[PDB]
């Protein structure tokens, strides 16, 4: 009952319950010790407390957002100032002939 | 004189699309345009293409790196060195430019 | 004869279960980002530093 208390208070039954993987203990031991292994190389790549963290997740998501925003929008009106130079230099060679 | 005006909000709000508008409405003229030949108007649109290229990729530079943290480059070391507007357009050209935002 | 021996020697000398293989299959790739086993990139990469 204490491992099943402390399992709900990690996650609920039905949030654990619903997915389909293997109930052998050799794999699921092998894949936390990946996980492990994985999560401890990402640390070690790059890593801050769990506030600063979870702060930059939105900061930096915003960033890139406003970002792709002006990218998107400079090259539109690059796309637009490029079309209507070639008219312009047709219109240009029309009124040259 | 509209585009001229208004140069000084677009770099404030930071907004762009007024000079999207500009070029929409500039894109719709010429549209008109098309089908008599008319030469005066090439270097009213030239100019407005260069100051509005220019305006956005100095606007890009002169943007915050950061959200939040307004990185103070040496770009925004030679735009506050070179500030000084005392005569070039208070007494050559006699207009006051706002200061808000 | 000569691969796999040298293979099953290290073995015999340090054994390796099921365990190690079904974990570095993967995943020593995946730390790098595993970029779809590129060749092609490394043939136009050989012929741009030659």
């Amino acid at each position: 009952q204490r491992q099943i208390q402390n399992a709900c208070a990690f996650c609920s039954k039905e949030r654990i319950e619903n997915v389909d993987l293997p109930d052998t203990q050799e794999e699921i031991k092998r894949e936390l010790d990946k996980v492990s292994r994985m999560i401890q190389k990402a640390e070690k790549s790059l890593g801050l407390s769990q506030e600063e963290v979870i702060a930059l997740f939105e900061k930096c998501r915003n960033k890139y957002k406003e970002g792709q925003k002006k990218y998107m929008e400079i090259d539109e009106a690059l796309n637009r100032l490029h079309n209507s130079l070639k008219a312009r230099d047709q219109n240009y060679k029309n009124a040259e002939k | 004189s509209e585009m001229h005006k208004g140069r000084a909000q677009v770099t404030r709000t930071g907004d762009i699309g007024v000079a999207m508008d500009n070029l929409n409405a500039v894109d719709s003229l010429f549209n008109k345009v098309i089908g008599i030949k008319n030469n005066g108007l090439f270097a009213h649109d030239a100019r407005a293409m260069v100051s509005i290229s220019e305006l956005a990729q100095i606007s890009v530079r002169n943007l915050k790196f950061d959200d939040s943290r307004s990185m103070v480059n040496l770009e925004n070391i030679v735009n506050s060195l070179k500030r000084y507007m005392l005569k070039e357009h208070f007494k050559l050209n006699n207009i006051a430019e706002n200061r808000n935002d | 004869e000569k691969l796999n021996k040298v293979a099953e020697k290290y073995e015999e000398e340090g054994n390796f279960n099921l365990s190690f293989v079904q974990d570095v299959l993967d995943k020593l790739e995946s730390e790098i980002a595993m970029v779809n086993h590129d060749e092609s990139a490394v043939t136009i990469l050989d012929q741009v530093t030659a």
